[PDB]
């Protein structure tokens, strides 16, 4: 078997305002 | 000792062989996206080449005349968002090793698009926010040359940057951007290893 | 700010941290994109 | 975005073309006699590599800082000569009426030295305890917080020719240079 | 006053203030008096 290297997903979400 | 009395009277300027760190940032540019790609070639937005002396008016060129050879050690490009996040366009970039490829040739997307998805290191995502991408390493460590490019670009720039467009600049209500939009600016975060002092031309 | 009256009881200071703290008013529906630095040099005078 | 601080020190090595140096055959004006003077900083001149680097940081150490001098006149012609390093910029030595305080001046101080100028000298910078750090760039108030200091070069005897005779007009007499080596800070770039 | 700056400042100053975005519900505390004085009710009379 030989492996080839892979894409790896990420990120997150967007929050509509930041309340500080 | 007789050093200091033979050095008294004889015009002898020492020799200076050895490696110097720098570390760095600076400020590339600004970078547009056209709401109606078609031209295929048009996918490309900005090509950039990898050396120290190609971006004028930044600290990277003002110390790079000042030496003759050099190697990065890290080439980290940033980039930041300047859009809305109402807005909605995709992006990526890669770095490539060989200066002499060009992408524009090929006459459709796709392959470029897979091009650029295949290399390690390629990065891809919403022009929304902020991202970072890195250099691959070469094994061999070879020293190039500083300045503008003279005959063949393989002695010089040990690589070249591409940003590159995806899908369309799209607006609120969903229809495609008219003319351009600024979208963010990008930077560099390095370290380099200069060898032998000079100036050129 | 308190600090600038306590300042006048001593000849000298020395910083050893000062973190500034960017906190946001507005929603995420909107953009400038913007940068903030600390000049250690008073004399400098960007607007020139 | 983990943009990194630094604050390091940063060696370097160089060395520069400072130009070319006279002498008058028979100077009687006593404040003549100074015959040429250079700050000794980084961004005081004009082309070098070392200006260049000055403006690229935020402040600098002079380790060593020997001026150079090579002749260029035959070994037929002849006159004496000095050259000193004072380390405070507002000293000013032109302000003495007497050419014989000038010289005596000029000779206390260390590190200054006397030849003829048919043939090639070094020169020395002294050190100081403080470890003190200077700013880069132009004067804007005092020259105190800039300067390492100023560079002299004065002339002490006539300028005789073969068979013991002032001649009539001044003359080219060689050039200086300077090898250096320089510790900076932070890195910026100057407005 | 007449400065605004010195106004915000002496409003961040003093214990248990609080500054937050108009958007969303805060709550907000008296700080204690350790000697327990009874005060008068009704409408001011001469001083406060």
């Amino acid at each position: 078997v030989q492996n080839a290297p892979r894409i790896q997903q990420g990120g997150g979400p967007v929050p509509l305002l930041e309340s500080n | 000792g007789p050093v200091p009395l033979l050095e008294s009277n004889s015009n002898m300027r020492q020799m200076h062989n050895g490696m110097t760190r720098v570390v760095g940032s600076d400020y590339l540019g600004v970078v547009s996206v056209a709401g109606n790609p078609a031209d295929a070639a048009a996918k490309v937005r900005k090509v950039l080449s990898v050396s120290p002396s190609s971006f004028p008016g930044t600290r990277l060129t003002q110390m790079s005349d000042l030496w003759e050879r050099y190697v990065f050690r890290q080439f980290r490009v940033r980039y930041v968002p300047s859009v809305p996040n109402t807005l909605a366009c995709q992006v990526m970039v890669y770095q490539d090793t060989d200066p002499q490829d060009d992408p524009t040739a090929i006459k459709d997307a796709d392959a470029l698009l897979r091009q650029a998805t295949a290399q390690t290191g390629s990065q891809q995502w919403n022009f929304n926010s902020a991202k970072v991408i890195h250099l691959a390493k070469r094994s061999d460590n070879q020293l190039y040359y500083t300045g503008p490019v003279k005959e063949n670009p393989r002695f010089n720039q040990q690589g070249v940057v591409y940003f590159i467009q995806v899908s369309q600049a799209l607006d609120m209500n969903g229809k495609p951007l008219t003319a351009d939009m600024e979208c963010g600016s990008l930077y560099v975060d390095w370290v380099i290893d200069f060898q032998t002092p000079q100036v050129n031309p």
